[PDB]
């Protein structure tokens, strides 16, 4: 069970991250 | 001791920077970014409150199944170069 997919699950853990970070700095734009 | 390690992880933080550069690309060639917007507002009307984290929960979780599918491939095809760098 090479289990390489969740190597592959970390790649999309990785996009995740990128996506609540852009998410978080619209919002926070549109606060205050 | 490693004098060559240190030179390895330079690299990978410019490309872990490349990735957040095209990834901000495709959303915002979409107007993906557009609508985002337009969604915060939607929720400040719908909610009294315009506080930052009480905004932040109605408007995150829709906006990550919001992206479009062709930029979770090509992103993901771009972070497993990067990630099979090391």
């Amino acid at each position: 069970t090479e289990e390489t997919i969740t190597i592959d699950s970390i790649s999309n853990g990785i996009l995740n991250n990128l996506l609540t970070t852009l998410i978080q700095d619209i919002v926070a734009r549109e606060t205050t | 001791q490693l004098k060559s390690q240190i030179q390895q992880y330079l690299v990978e933080s410019g490309n872990y920077e490349l990735i957040s550069n095209e990834l901000k690309a495709r959303l915002l060639q979409e107007g993906w970014v557009d609508k985002v917007k337009d969604l915060t507002k939607s929720e400040m009307n719908i909610n009294e409150s315009t506080n930052f984290t009480q905004i932040l929960s109605t408007v995150e979780p829709k906006a990550l199944e919001m992206v479009s599918d062709s930029t979770r491939e090509t992103v993901l095809k771009q972070i497993r170069e990067f990630l099979e760098e090391i």
